[PDB]
């Protein structure tokens, strides 16, 4: 577990990993923005 | 200028989705079918035909859903919703396999609908019609495996069931019963897919990699123009790299791409044609002159010996629940094993 | 064994160097447009 | 004479290929003829 | 008898690629 | 402009589309379901 | 809108990084941006992992790839692996996801806010890939900050705490290292064993002293590649054998990696030195050898005889030899005879596995571990199934040493592949002929017929 | 009155992203779960 | 300059077989593995594949045919050690231990990666685009994957593919038994690949052959309607492109010929990239899915499904395969 | 090994006939001008 | 009968072999006007 002062912050922890995934899932949606120029 | 022609012109008008004369056939036919697989693997059980949990109302997934074959007591029966199995219920429709025949036949005739399709559009665009005769392969695979095949069988209970996992069973169940590696006829097809793949891969990246410049883009995809007279790469070039490395190379484009439509699909007449000889249970299960040596010699071992092994565990540990109306109890001392595991 | 050990050795060396030094020999000159 | 006919042509390449898809299929079928 | 058989399909086929290989019609560019 | 509404598109579009937003409903509402 | 579009460019939005290659300032943007997302991978990930770790229950049951990093630089665990201190671990994770927010932001500073050519505002930083006085200058600056990080790991594990020791007296514990094998016939041996088994090549590395000697070794070697690639200029030789551009220099970092990652695959897979399986999990070879010795153990408390014990098959039910004489356990794990682990080595004698050892010092410990590592062998489903394609479903585990090797396999694969394309494309650009044949000048027309 | 395509894009490739997990934590949860 | 005129005569392009230095060595190991897997397919004597003492007959003159005769993998016993021809203490005991199972498998895959690097090299002399050898490596990481990385995986060249047709299919048979390979993704992206690919080429192949502009007449076959090295295309693909837009709708039709045929390369290179990739990851065990017991029923008993019927068939495999090697409960490697 | 005697002649068989026919073809076709 | 086996397709090589032959020639000396 993580250190007890930290356990309120548990869930955004647990959702953490999976920014870099929505990155590349980001570089789509400003190619969408630009019309895929 | 009479109803006919009137109806003619209507049904062959340019439109999103060409209808055609064909489109009466094959519209209402394939729109059932694939309707009827999504309805079955949705809501549909198998547990009154095979004893199975077969849709996502029932927990499983996309791999392990199917609309399953009918119990073998109904035999080769149409399984008509108003027939005198299910007559009139739908719901016991449903749960005696008729989803299972609905699909199978609205699925052949829209088969035939597509390929009646493939005719019409041809000769109204003006092109021969050689993708038809080439679509005639997966209509000889689909008649050949989901009808002929478990009408030569006692009933439709052990043609494939419409999923995933049930088509892997039916892998291995011609494996385990019908020994279908060791069938010529699979082999001619295993070497027309995998040469079709080869031809689509080796074509592709050999016009890719022998294109003209015509362009100034770093993307050479801009560089072709659909109106435009000269081909897009050099035949030269290409003729010339695949004589070298490889020794044969194709200087006739007309020729390279009937053989791209030959090679696939007599693969798939090859393999409907064995389909139809284990319909009969004509296996090319066994060798003879291997059979007598090995029953006459016990150290004489090929890997054809040991397939033959591989079967009879395949049907001893499979048949009880691939097969429950047989009502098979095999006991455990009866199991082929081999030692510990 | 032992010979049949050096005489494979030796070949492979043999061909293994021609590759490596064949590559080395201003092979990025040897094509048809540039160089 | 009859003007209906035409003369048969077979080139090289067909040869190569027919013998190969006879040939093939002679050494596939053949482990079965003998059995 | 059988392995003969075999042995010569094999050698007919490899010899028919050694004829299709270096004895082949050639590409005549036009 | 003067685009129509009810076309052969519009048909074949809607006679896929509308089952498969009820459909996906249901296994959504499936996937709340236990033993 | 600077070299934002195809038809300025030449690349589509496909290839869109691409049009980065002469943009100095953005590439470096891109870099740095990318690298924050590694470190903000490494400490997030570590962060999740700890959140769901339980400290009792061996970290290869509980899907840990990154806790078992650090606990084998013996930061928060004691004697056997057993953890003692979840605090390294937290401060390894929130150290890197600050990192990264620092990362991210100069990465997203270079890219749309900083100047996009960095060679007019500084000719230290402004590079062109032609030069190669620059290039090698700056593959010298990488080299010595490599060599630094070689030599942070020997100061880790010679100054600052030690390294676990799965070989250590008394079961595995944390051991600080003050012998490094500096003999370069062990080190540069280790690199001329072959690949094969029963060597191994580097993978074979089983004690941590060759390891931090083989650190020490790098580090200095890397430094003073560093220093040479700073004062010196590519030869004769190396300027005709290359292609000197960005599109090449990347096709040979993409060769090396792949190789990096096939290596990476079989360390993880086969080492239990530096991946100890404590954290990761017994090794395949080492499971099979585990169920061996457990069933050896059992039946030999049953009275059995277990050096005469007769198989199926005529050869030994337990014990057997190795083609070359050794005594190992019998059945299919006769492949896995090669495996040394510190459970098995103390039953073994100068001819193999000993009888007497056998029947005489085997230790409760050592039957708890044979019995823990066959049960645990790295064997699952994708769905994380525990054991062989045929179990049912109860339990729920995929070894870490599985997923590592599988997706490294993957990896450097298509860092194969990736190598292939550029290093092709590099050739075919530094020719010019990488946008296609030109129709007025194709060179197969200048050439005679082959036949 | 127009929606940017993106925009429409963005929102039903989230719409398909929620309904894939959705059924991911179906397969761990419920009906078919093992459990 | 001997030297010269040696690396002149190496990479010439007038060479009716193109050399390079790839094919420097290509050309004697795949010589090599060519002459020993002839040698051996006819003439080997048995081999103890499973390192039991049970030797297993995979030449012709030892009562084999073409459909059952095979090159068997090396011994378990000798496991991922290498075992040429000078480790043995003659031949005998390199023939019955599987010595040149490790030969041919060697030669070939170093003579297929030099053939890879070969067609490289030769796109480069000719001023071609050099991405072919990126679509031949999808076939030569399926080999790899069959010849190496999998008995690298599992401990042993003897769990290798055998080199034969009957060894092949006990290979694919013990696969699914061990791996479930079926119900893996990658195999399934696999048969994607391979069904879509001779799809694909069905498709390319008729949709060109309908649209050949008339160039011959009814007696004549079309295919003399092209010359060699012609400057017009053959056939009109704007026809095509209206055909197979009425076929399905006008926007799931390529009327780029570039693009269609990057996605003929496309499709099946990658499909094939993942099944190698497959047997690779299985190699480390990570096998396909297990959905053994997974539909239970309210009170909790076990509801099959066609997945139960595979394991079915899965453990009649399993109990059966290499019924003597055995000794223990687990088939853990 | 005791295999079918009839597999002999019959692959034979499978051999010359077609592949004469083929050769007979090609013959006729090269003294053709 | 217990006759040689071989003789059957001995008998039929000794047919086939040289008539093949002479039709090759027949029929490539009907096509040379
Ligand atoms: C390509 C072209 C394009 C594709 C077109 C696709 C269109 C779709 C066509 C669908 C056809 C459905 C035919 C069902 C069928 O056949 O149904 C089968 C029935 C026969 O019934 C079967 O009869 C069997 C034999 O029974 C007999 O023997 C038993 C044992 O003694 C009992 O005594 C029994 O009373 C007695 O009748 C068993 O009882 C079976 O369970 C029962 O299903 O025949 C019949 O309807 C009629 C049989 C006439 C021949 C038609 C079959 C064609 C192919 C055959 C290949 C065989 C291999
Ligand atoms: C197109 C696509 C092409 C892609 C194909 C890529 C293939 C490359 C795969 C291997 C690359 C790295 C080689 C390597 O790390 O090579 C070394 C590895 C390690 O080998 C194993 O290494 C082990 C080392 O562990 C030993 O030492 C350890 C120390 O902790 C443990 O104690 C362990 O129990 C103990 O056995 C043993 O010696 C094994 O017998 C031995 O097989 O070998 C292996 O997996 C490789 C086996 C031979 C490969 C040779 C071909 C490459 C040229
Ligand atoms: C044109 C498209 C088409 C085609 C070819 C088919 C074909 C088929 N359907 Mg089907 N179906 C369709 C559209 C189509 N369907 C549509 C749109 C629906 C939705 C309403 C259905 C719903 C449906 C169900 C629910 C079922 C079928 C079934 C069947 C199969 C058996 C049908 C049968 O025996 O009756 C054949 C009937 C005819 C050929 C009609 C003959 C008409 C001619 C002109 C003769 C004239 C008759 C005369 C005027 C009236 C006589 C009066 C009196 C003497 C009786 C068959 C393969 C069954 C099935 O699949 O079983 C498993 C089944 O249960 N269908
Ligand atoms: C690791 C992934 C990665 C990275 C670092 C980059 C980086 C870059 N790409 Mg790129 N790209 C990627 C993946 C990536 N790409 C992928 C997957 C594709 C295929 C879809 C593309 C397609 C593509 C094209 C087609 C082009 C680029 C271009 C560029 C460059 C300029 C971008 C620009 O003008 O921004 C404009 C975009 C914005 C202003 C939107 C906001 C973007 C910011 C950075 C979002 C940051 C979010 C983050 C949470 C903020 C944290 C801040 C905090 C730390 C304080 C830039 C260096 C361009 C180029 O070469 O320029 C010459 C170009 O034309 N890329
Ligand atoms: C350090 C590694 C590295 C670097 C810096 C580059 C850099 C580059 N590559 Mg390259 N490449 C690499 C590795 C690398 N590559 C590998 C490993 C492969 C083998 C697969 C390739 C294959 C490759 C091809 C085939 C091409 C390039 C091209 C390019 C250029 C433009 C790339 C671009 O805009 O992509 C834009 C990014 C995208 C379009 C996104 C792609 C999405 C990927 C394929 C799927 C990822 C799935 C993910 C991992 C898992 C699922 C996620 C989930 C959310 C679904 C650029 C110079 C192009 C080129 O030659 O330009 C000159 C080109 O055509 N690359
Ligand atoms: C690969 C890393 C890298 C590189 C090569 C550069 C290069 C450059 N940056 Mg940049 N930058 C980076 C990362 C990088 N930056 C990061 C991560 C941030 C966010 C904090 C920034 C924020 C930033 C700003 C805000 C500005 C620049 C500017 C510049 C330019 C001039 C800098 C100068 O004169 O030196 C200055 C040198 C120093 C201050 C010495 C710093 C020494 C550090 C603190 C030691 C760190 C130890 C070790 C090396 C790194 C440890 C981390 C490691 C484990 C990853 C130059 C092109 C300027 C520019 O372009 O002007 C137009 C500018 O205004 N950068
Ligand atoms: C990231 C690491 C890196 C990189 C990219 C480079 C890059 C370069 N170095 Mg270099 N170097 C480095 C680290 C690095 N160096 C270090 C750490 C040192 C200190 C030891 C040196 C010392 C050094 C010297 C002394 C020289 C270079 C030179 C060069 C240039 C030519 C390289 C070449 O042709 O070799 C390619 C490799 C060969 C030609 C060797 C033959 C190939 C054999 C057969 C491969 C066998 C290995 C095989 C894969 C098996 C692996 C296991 C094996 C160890 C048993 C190039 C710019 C040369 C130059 O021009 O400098 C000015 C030069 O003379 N380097
Ligand atoms: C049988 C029957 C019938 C019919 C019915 C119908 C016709 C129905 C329909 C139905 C339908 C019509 C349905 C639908 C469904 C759908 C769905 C359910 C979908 C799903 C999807 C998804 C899930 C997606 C996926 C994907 C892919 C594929 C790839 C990429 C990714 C994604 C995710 C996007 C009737 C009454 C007439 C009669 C009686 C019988
Ligand atoms: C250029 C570009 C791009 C890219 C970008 C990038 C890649 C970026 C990066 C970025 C990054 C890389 C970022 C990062 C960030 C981070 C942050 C911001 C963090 C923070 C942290 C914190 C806040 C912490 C917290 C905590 C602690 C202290 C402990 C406990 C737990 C917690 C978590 C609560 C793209 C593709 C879009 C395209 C266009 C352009
Ligand atoms: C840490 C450690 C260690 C150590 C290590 C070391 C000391 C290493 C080193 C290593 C090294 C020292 C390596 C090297 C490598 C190399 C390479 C990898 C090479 C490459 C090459 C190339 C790539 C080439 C190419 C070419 C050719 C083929 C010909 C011509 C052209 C060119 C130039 C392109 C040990 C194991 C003890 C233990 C554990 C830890
Ligand atoms: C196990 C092998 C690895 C160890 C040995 C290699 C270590 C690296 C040292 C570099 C040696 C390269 O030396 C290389 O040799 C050849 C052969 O003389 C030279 O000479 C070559 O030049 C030109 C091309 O430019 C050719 O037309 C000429 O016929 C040839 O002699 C190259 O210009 C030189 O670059
Ligand atoms: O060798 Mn070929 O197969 Ca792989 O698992 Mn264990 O080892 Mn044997 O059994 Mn199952
Ligand atoms: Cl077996
Ligand atoms: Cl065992
Ligand atoms: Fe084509």
């Amino acid at each position: 577990k993580l250190p007890e002062a930290y356990a309120i912050f548990d869930p955004l922890v647990d959702v953490l990993p999976v920014i870099p995934v929505l990155f590349l899932a980001l570089a789509f949606v400003w190619q969408a923005a630009v019309g895929f120029r | 200028r009479g109803w006919f022609d009137i109806l003619d012109d209507w049904l062959k008008r340019d439109r999103f989705v060409f209808v055609g004369w064909s489109g009466i056939l094959l519209f209402p036919c394939a729109y059932l079918a694939l309707g009827g697989w999504l309805t079955g693997t949705t809501f549909v059980t198998s547990w009154y035909t095979h004893g199975l949990a077969s849709s996502y109302l029932e927990g499983c997934n996309f791999l392990t859903v199917a609309v399953s074959t009918p119990a073998n007591s109904m035999g080769h029966s149409l399984l008509l919703l108003w027939g005198p199995e299910a007559q009139g219920d739908f719901t016991r429709w449903c749960q005696l396999g008729g989803l299972w025949t609905f699909i199978a036949l609205h699925g052949a005739f829209g088969l035939i609908g597509f390929m009646l399709r493939q005719f019409e559009i041809a000769r109204l665009v003006g092109v021969r019609p050689y993708n038809a005769i080439a679509f005639s392969a997966p209509i000889a695979v689909f008649v050949s495996v989901f009808l002929i095949y478990p009408l030569g069988q006692s009933s439709w209970f052990f043609a494939p069931s419409f999923g995933v996992a049930a088509i892997f069973r039916f892998l291995l169940f011609f494996q385990g019963f019908h020994n279908w590696t060791l069938n010529p006829f699979h082999m001619m097809g295993v070497a027309g897919v995998l040469g079709g793949a080869l031809l689509c891969a080796i074509h592709g990246a050999t016009v890719e990699n022998t294109l003209f410049q015509d362009g100034e883009g770093a993307s050479t995809f801009r560089a072709f123009n659909p109106t435009q007279a000269e081909e897009t790469y050099s035949m030269v070039t290409a003729n010339r790299f695949w004589s070298q490395i490889f020794g044969i190379a194709f200087s006739n484009k007309r020729w390279l791409h009937f053989f791209m439509l030959f090679v696939p699909v007599t693969g798939l007449w090859m393999s409907a044609i064995g389909v139809v000889g284990l319909a009969l249970n004509l296996r090319s299960y066994d060798f003879i002159s291997q059979e007598i040596r090995a029953a006459e010699d016990p150290e004489f071992e090929t890997f054809y010996t040991k397939n033959l092994l591989l079967n009879e565990g395949i049907r001893a540990w499979m048949a009880p629940q691939d097969q429950p109306h047989e009502n098979f109890v095999f006991p455990e001392e009866v199991l082929p094993r081999g030692n510990a595991l | 064994m032992e010979t049949l050990k050096i005489t494979v050795y030796i070949v492979v060396t043999f061909f293994v160097l021609l590759f490596v030094f064949g590559f080395l020999s201003g092979d990025p000159a040897r094509n048809p447009k540039r160089k | 004479p009859n003007p209906n006919r035409q003369p048969v042509e077979l080139n090289r390449t067909s040869l190569y290929l027919g013998l190969l898809l006879i040939l093939v299929l002679a050494l596939l079928f053949s482990s079965y003829f003998f059995n | 008898m059988e392995t003969i058989t075999y042995v010569f399909i094999f050698a007919c086929i490899i010899a028919l690629f050694f004829f299709a290989i270096f004895f082949r019609e050639p590409p005549r560019i036009t | 402009v003067s685009y129509p509404i009810f076309t052969v598109r519009w048909v074949a579009v809607h006679t896929l589309a509308v089952p498969t937003i009820f459909f996906l409903g249901a296994i959504a509402a499936m996937q709340f379901i236990q033993r | 809108a600077t070299n934002r579009d195809q038809e300025s460019s030449g690349f589509a939005w496909w290839a869109g990084n691409a049009r980065l290659i002469n943009l100095s300032g953005k590439l470096l943007g891109a870099h740095v941006a990318h690298a924050g997302l590694i470190v903000f991978w490494a400490g997030a990930m570590t962060l999740f992992e700890l959140a769901h770790f339980i400290p009792e229950k061996p970290m290869y049951e509980q899907g840990l790839i990154l806790i078992p990093h650090i606990a084998t630089l013996g930061w928060g665990v004691g004697p056997g692996g057993e953890v003692v201190d979840t605090f390294p671990f937290f401060v390894v994770g929130v150290v890197h996801l600050i990192s990264s927010a620092v990362l991210g932001f100069g990465g997203v500073y270079h890219a749309i806010r900083g100047p996009e050519t960095l060679e007019e505002y500084s000719s230290f930083f402004g590079y062109d890939w032609k030069d190669k006085n620059k290039m090698t200058t700056i593959l010298g600056f990488h080299l010595i900050v490599l060599g630094i990080g070689a030599l942070l790991l020997v100061a880790k594990a010679m100054f600052f705490g030690g390294l676990y020791d799965t070989w250590a007296p008394g079961g595995g514990d944390v051991r600080v290292i003050t012998n490094p094998t500096l003999d370069p016939r062990v080190i540069f041996g280790y690199l001329l064993k072959s690949p094969f088994g029963g060597e191994g090549w580097i993978v074979s590395v089983n004690n941590l002293e060759d390891v931090v000697g083989g650190h020490i070794w790098i580090g200095l070697i890397c430094i003073a590649g560093g220093i040479w690639h700073i004062l010196t200029t590519p030869f004769g030789w190396a300027r005709r054998a290359f292609i000197w551009s960005g599109e090449a220099y990347l096709s040979y970092s993409l060769g090396a990696l792949s190789m990096m990652g096939f290596i990476a695959t079989c360390f993880v897979w086969f080492n239990n030195t530096v991946y100890p399986s404590e954290f990761y999990g017994p090794t395949g070879p080492e499971a099979s050898q585990a169920q061996a010795m457990t069933f050896l153990i059992r039946d030999q408390k049953l009275g059995a005889n277990v050096g005469s014990a007769q198989g199926p098959t005529g050869l030994g039910k337990y014990l057997m030899r190795s083609p070359t004489g050794e005594i190992i356990f019998g059945g299919e794990t006769m492949r896995f005879w090669d495996f040394r682990g510190p459970w098995l080595e103390p039953l073994r004698g100068p001819n193999g596995l000993d009888l007497n050892k056998i029947k005489n010092d085997i230790q409760p410990w050592q039957e708890r571990r044979a019995a823990e590592y066959m049960t645990h062998a790295p064997l699952g489903s994708l769905n994380s199934v525990g054991g062989v394609a045929t179990e049912i479903n109860s339990v729920n585990f995929v070894s870490p040493r599985s997923w590592l090797a599988t997706s490294h396999f993957v990896l450097a694969f298509f860092f194969l592949v990736g190598h292939l394309w550029h290093a092709g494309r590099a050739r075919a650009a530094a020719a010019g002929f990488e946008k296609g044949i030109d129709r007025e000048s194709e060179p197969v027309l200048s050439m005679p017929s082959l036949d | 009155g127009r929606i940017p395509l993106w925009i429409v894009a963005t929102v039903a490739g989230m719409g398909v992203i929620v309904i894939v997990g959705l059924f991911f934590y179906g397969a761990y949860a419920g009906l078919g779960s093992s459990l | 300059n001997l030297w010269e005129r040696f690396c002149n005569w190496v990479t010439s392009t007038d060479n009716r077989l193109y050399v390079g230095w790839f094919g420097v060595i290509m050309i004697p190991t795949l010589l090599a593995a060519t002459i020993c897997f002839v040698i051996a397919f006819i003439a080997a004597p048995p081999v103890d594949i499973d390192g039991i003492r049970e030797p297993v007959s995979g030449s012709l003159l030892y009562g084999n045919n073409i459909i059952t005769g095979a090159v068997v993998p090396s011994s378990n016993a000798i496991g991922l050690h290498f075992y040429p021809i000078w480790e043995a203490a003659s031949l005998d005991e390199w023939l019955y231990n599987g010595g040149p199972y490790q030969l041919i498998i060697f030669h070939f895959l170093l003579g297929a990666s030099c053939y890879m690097g070969r067609q490289w090299e030769l796109s480069y002399r000719l001023g071609m685009r050099p991405w072919i050898c990126v679509a031949y490596s999808a076939p030569l990481a399926s080999a790899f994957a069959v010849f190496l990385i999998y008995p690298i995986g599992q401990g042993s060249f003897s769990d290798g593919m055998p080199l034969g047709i009957s060894g092949t299919f006990n290979f694919m048979i013990v696969f699914q038994a061990e791996h479930n390979i079926l119900m893996h993704p990658f195999h399934q992206l696999g048969v994607a690949g391979v069904f879509g690919g001779a799809l694909f080429c069905a498709m390319h192949g008729s949709l060109v052959t309908s649209s050949l502009i008339r160039e011959t007449t009814e007696t004549e076959s079309a295919n003399y309607g092209y010359k060699f090295g012609q400057e017009e295309e053959t056939y009109n693909i704007v026809a095509a492109h209206g055909y197979f837009g009425r076929l399905i709708f006008q926007y799931a039709s390529f009327n780029n010929s570039r693009s269609l045929h990057f996605f003929l390369a496309a499709w099946p290179v990658v499909g094939v990239w993942f099944t190698a990739l497959g047997i690779s990851t299985m190699a480390f065990n990570l096998n396909g899915f297990n959905f053994n017991h997974s539909v239970i029923d309210a009170k909790g008993n076990v509801i099959n499904t066609w997945a139960d019927i595979i394991n079915r068939a899965n453990l009649g495999m399993e109990v059966m395969h290499e019924r003597n090697a055995h000794n223990f409960p687990l088939d853990l490697a | 090994m005791e295999v079918n005697q009839l597999g002999l002649i019959a692959t034979a068989l499978f051999v010359l006939v077609p592949s004469v026919f083929l050769i007979i073809l090609y013959v006729q076709t090269e003294s053709q001008q």
